[PDB]
């Protein structure tokens, strides 16, 4: 976390810092997407 | 008169501030 690196998760993959935030995604729904269609977070695909 | 900038500031297009700020311009 909190550095430059390039991430795999699940099936999405990409560059980026990582740092957990206080966001709630729902239960079943894994990745998101911001007003441009990109993806600004992900949940661990391992924890929560 | 009114994040939106941070979506697209990470897209590549980034939002120069302005030379002259909103403090000095009610100076003015």
């Amino acid at each position: 976390k909190n550095k430059c690196v390039n991430f795999n998760f699940n099936g999405l993959t990409g560059t980026g810092v990582l740092t957990e935030s206080n966001k709630k995604f729902l239960p079943f729904q894994q990745f998101g997407r911001d007003i441009a269609d990109t993806t600004d977070a992900v949940r661990d695909p391992q924890t929560l | 008169v009114t994040d939106l900038i941070c979506a697209q500031k990470f897209n590549g297009l980034t939002v120069l501030p302005p030379l002259l700020t909103d403090e000095m311009i009610a100076q003015y």
